[PDB]
């Protein structure tokens, strides 16, 4: 029966421009549909699991099965929530269900740091669907939700567009926008933003990042691989061509899924915003996976330091902020995978954001040393903001050559 | 205590800031509340009013007045 699943069609999720002409015949019924009020329901769930299925049909094509273990997995979970948060509320039955519904994550991350294999719960999805998952036995333990079909549930968590990598969810809003179909001058306004989102999407993935991805850094890293040490000018070469390359694959994907989505009706958040042109690392975290960044600001962060001042753990304001950003963006890494250079990145914007927030309150003690002393606050110009500017980029970029994990092979050939 | 005046107290007990014939103030505008000042209040308004406020869901454009605050904290103490 694995056997029948790698007989099976397989087509990679926005993989060619080829794709778009089956998934537009495919998703315009749907989109002709919304203009009189309408969803086919049925059909909306064919075409969802067709070009789910076709996305997981590789030459893993197992990885199905472990897709329907996760959704049994997840109904008995989300529901088991469900059914207890109705009635009574306890701290410690939400700790246990949280860790149920990441538990099959946590796995699949965890598996090749014991084994060096993939683990058989492992499907593409994964990573970003757990977090739709536990989106809502978060939400149900705030009392933000109480009312869901699993219809309404099942409709969320597996969403076609943002399934393969897209952009991250949460129930509400995303529930409340497949809700009420947008009004026909609004909709067709999303048809010129998807036909623009497919067009960037087009250059940035296979053009832009094929000139950075598949051109430019296999020789790059051949050429550092080479020349070896602890780094070497080829190496800083391969800062920047990932760092564009990462970029522009991910940014013309997110474009892609949310033209997608934007077909099927829903508007799904968005995942970047010029994030370059930063001056700050705060505003880089505003502006990089912004819809995984938002999730982990409202989820990871916020709620630990609500943890640090109901305990008051910690001694003052700005210690409980410092543990919050290296403690959340460390999960964050470990997000990624238990790797050295995963959890390396994490610890990296982790110390990277501490001092970024002590640098701004720095700045602040020093023009209250400067005015109550008899000169003009410290300059603030077009060159200092475009210093800032350098400084968050070249951060950003190092931060790109530890995520890559070519320093992996450039010291640990061994 | 009405549940209007006594944060009018609480306001200015860590804060050191009026805000109460003038209540209408956006105080992330006023620069009376940080970043990590919310954090500070909520918690002291999750102390003395006995009223758990949630975190994820709290948006900008939710509880930034001093009234959108006062009208928030009637609504989570019954329904």
């Amino acid at each position: 029966m694995i056997d029948f699943l790698k007989q099976l069609p397989h087509l990679e999720p926005y993989g060619n421009p080829f794709y778009f002409i089956y998934l537009g015949i495919a998703l315009l019924p749907i989109f002709i549909g919304l203009f009189f009020k309408k969803r086919f329901a049925i059909y909306e769930c064919l075409v969802s699991i067709t070009f789910i299925v076709l996305a997981l049909t590789g030459t893993h094509a197992s990885q199905i099965l472990a897709l329907l273990f996760y959704i049994v997995w997840q109904i008995i979970w989300v529901y088991s929530y469900k059914r207890y948060r109705s009635q009574r509320d306890n701290k410690w039955v939400f700790y246990l269900h949280s860790f149920l519904v990441v538990l099959p994550l946590i796995l699949v991350k965890v598996e090749p740091t014991i084994n060096g294999t993939q683990s058989l719960l492992n499907f593409l999805g994964i990573s970003y669907l757990t977090f739709r998952a536990v989106g809502m036995i978060i939400e149900m333990r705030d009392g933000v939700l109480k009312e869901f079909t699993l219809g309404e549930f099942l409709r969320f968590m597996l969403f076609m567009p943002t399934f393969t990598s897209g952009p991250i969810d949460r129930f509400k809003r995303f529930n409340e926008d497949y809700q009420s179909i947008p009004n026909r001058d609004e909709l067709l306004n999303m048809l010129e933003q998807a036909v623009k989102y497919i067009m960037l999407g087009f250059l940035y993935k296979f053009v832009l990042a094929q000139i950075f991805g598949s051109m430019l850094l296999p020789p790059l890293k051949a050429q550092a691989l080479s020349q070896g040490g602890i780094f070497n000018l080829p190496t800083l070469g391969v800062m920047y061509v990932y760092g564009f390359d990462l970029f522009f694959d991910f940014a013309g994907y997110s474009m892609f899924a949310l033209a997608v989505s934007n077909l099927m009706g829903i508007k799904s958040p968005i995942n970047f915003d010029k994030p370059f042109i930063s001056r700050d690392m705060k505003e880089f975290w505003n502006r990089w996976h912004m819809s995984l960044s938002f999730w982990f600001r409202d989820f990871v962060f916020m709620r630990l330091v609500i943890v640090l001042m109901r305990n008051k753990v910690f001694k003052n304001r700005n210690t409980t902020s410092n543990v919050a950003y290296i403690i959340n963006m460390m999960v964050m890494g470990f997000w990624h995978g238990i790797t050295w250079y995963y959890i390396a990145y994490g610890i990296f914007h982790g110390i990277g954001l501490v001092i970024n927030d002590a640098w701004l309150r720095k700045k602040k003690t020093i023009n209250k040393d400067r005015k109550k002393a008899g000169l003009k606050p410290l300059p603030e110009n077009k060159w200092t903001k475009a210093l800032g500017i350098f400084i968050t980029f070249n951060t950003v970029m190092l931060s790109f050559l530890i995520f890559s994990g070519f320093l992996n092979d450039l010291w640990f050939t061994k | 205590m009405d549940v209007k005046a006594e944060v009018i107290e609480i306001i200015d007990e860590l804060f050191m800031e009026d805000v109460s014939d003038m209540m209408d103030e956006d105080l992330f505008d006023a620069g009376v509340l940080d970043s990590m000042g919310t954090v500070e209040l909520i918690v002291e308004l999750e102390s003395r009013f006995d009223i758990r406020v949630p975190v994820s869901e709290f948006g900008r454009d939710d509880w930034n007045t001093a009234n959108k605050i006062v009208e928030g904290v009637t609504e989570l103490r019954n329904a």
